[PDB]
């Protein structure tokens, strides 16, 4: 078993009011079963898609979860990940600088 | 194009 | 430059009910071009790049037949390997397979490979000579003896040196507009105050293809790794990739630091400086 790494980021440098894509990239994990949600102000976003499962040279898996979003000043976005290696879900907040 | 030759079982 | 065609396959057993989940992905270089997912509705190999959509029905029927054959082999193997390892029928387990071929700048065969893993660890792999097998343990040794008796390596070698390369070349030509285009990284630096005396400089590489890239920091012309952070290269979602590297510096000394960016799409490496 291997625990997931997580990066939460926008496809494009964010500007408020300009449609964009919110990405949660999970990688380095095994086994491949994993629960990933994108959150807006703590609530699950319904229209979330993901890439087809692939894997790296150490056999660990990676997936991109993504949805269209329009960033604003006050809305908080996050990625919530659960996996057998985690005692509880891990929540990573989106920071527009990273 | 995928490999066609028999996918030998382990 | 050089090119590759690679196929990736994952099967995950479902002891509670039903058959394994099976996901197959095909790539040319860092471009996904086909997929199969046992959970999807089509039950067909599906296109994922515009330049493969021109292939006719014989192609799609044949790729669907073959990918389903791969899936059945994996299903059988999950049962066989559970037995080799004296494991319970109650647990879920995983088989992963990756094979493919590389060509050089002249589009001639460079190397081929076929790797197989059980529960995320090496199980059996074709050696670079395309003749011999590397077995990680005694279960894989049993498999190696089976594959020697069935002369698997011979058939695989013929595919890797012939069909694999010939079809890679076909795809490279049909998809030339994108597959033969390099997208150099769009680079910039950001600056973040972290105290009266520290600042963070973050060097960005955006929208690049292929994914391979090197970002390095120097201070007064010498590589620096202390006080740096380099994130894993990550997909933008539009077929390109992103990466950044950051360094913490004493506020006011930013000009000593340079970020160096190497990528196939750059005739010369780029140097960025906060000025
Ligand atoms: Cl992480
Ligand atoms: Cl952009
Ligand atoms: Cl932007
Ligand atoms: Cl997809
Ligand atoms: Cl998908
Ligand atoms: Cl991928
Ligand atoms: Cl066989
Ligand atoms: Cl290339
Ligand atoms: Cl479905
Ligand atoms: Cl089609
Ligand atoms: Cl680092
Ligand atoms: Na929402
Ligand atoms: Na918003
Ligand atoms: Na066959
Ligand atoms: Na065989
Ligand atoms: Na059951
Ligand atoms: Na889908
Ligand atoms: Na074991
Ligand atoms: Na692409």
């Amino acid at each position: 078993q291997r625990t997931p790494k997580i990066q939460v980021y926008s496809r494009h440098p964010a500007e408020n009011g300009k449609s964009n894509f919110l990405n949660c990239y999970v990688s380095g994990f095994h086994p491949s079963d994993i629960e990933v949600d994108l959150l807006k102000n703590g609530e699950r976003i319904e229209k979330v898609e993901h890439s087809d499962l692939s894997f790296s040279k150490d056999w660990s898996f990676y997936l991109l979860y993504y949805t269209e979003f329009t960033p604003t000043e006050k809305d908080e976005y996050a990625c919530r990940v659960n996996h057998v290696t985690l005692s509880q879900p891990k929540i990573v907040k989106w920071d527009r600088d990273m | 194009l995928l490999w066609n030759g028999p996918m030998a079982v382990s | 430059g050089s090119h590759s065609m690679r196929y990736f396959f994952t099967s995950v057993s479902r002891p509670g009910r039903g058959e394994p989940r099976f996901i197959a992905v095909g790539y040319v270089d860092d471009t996904q071009f086909v997929r199969f997912d046992s959970d999807a509705a089509s039950q067909r190999m599906e296109p994922r790049a515009p330049w493969i959509e021109q292939e006719g029905p014989e192609y799609w029927d044949g790729e669907t037949r073959k990918v389903k054959a791969h899936s059945q082999t994996h299903r059988v193997d999950l049962g066989t390997l559970r037995g080799y390892y004296n494991q319970s029928e109650a647990g879920s387990h995983t088989v992963q397979r990756m094979y493919g071929c590389d060509v050089g700048s002249d589009w001639r065969f460079l190397r081929g490979y076929h790797q197989y893993a059980y529960d995320g660890k090496d199980y059996i792999a074709l050696k670079e000579d395309l003749r011999s097998w590397t077995a990680a343990d005694m279960a894989a040794q049993t498999t190696k003896h089976k594959w020697e008796a069935a002369h698997v390596a011979e058939q695989l070698r013929a595919y890797l040196e012939g069909t694999c390369v010939e079809w890679l070349r076909r795809y490279l030509e049909n998809g030339k507009e994108t597959l033969q285009r390099t997208d150099a990284p769009k680079t910039h630096m950001t600056h973040h105050a972290v105290s009266d005396h520290e600042a963070t400089l973050r060097c960005w590489a955006l929208s690049f293809y292929p994914a391979e890239i090197t970002l390095t920091w120097q201070r007064d012309g010498e590589d620096q790794t202390q006080d740096t952070e380099l994130v894993e290269t990550r997909p933008a979602g539009d077929g390109t990739f992103q990466k950044w590297a950051a360094v913490v510096v004493p506020s006011g000394q930013e000009q000593r630091y340079t970020c160096h960016v190497q990528h196939e799409g750059l005739p010369k490496p780029l140097t960025l400086r906060w000025e």
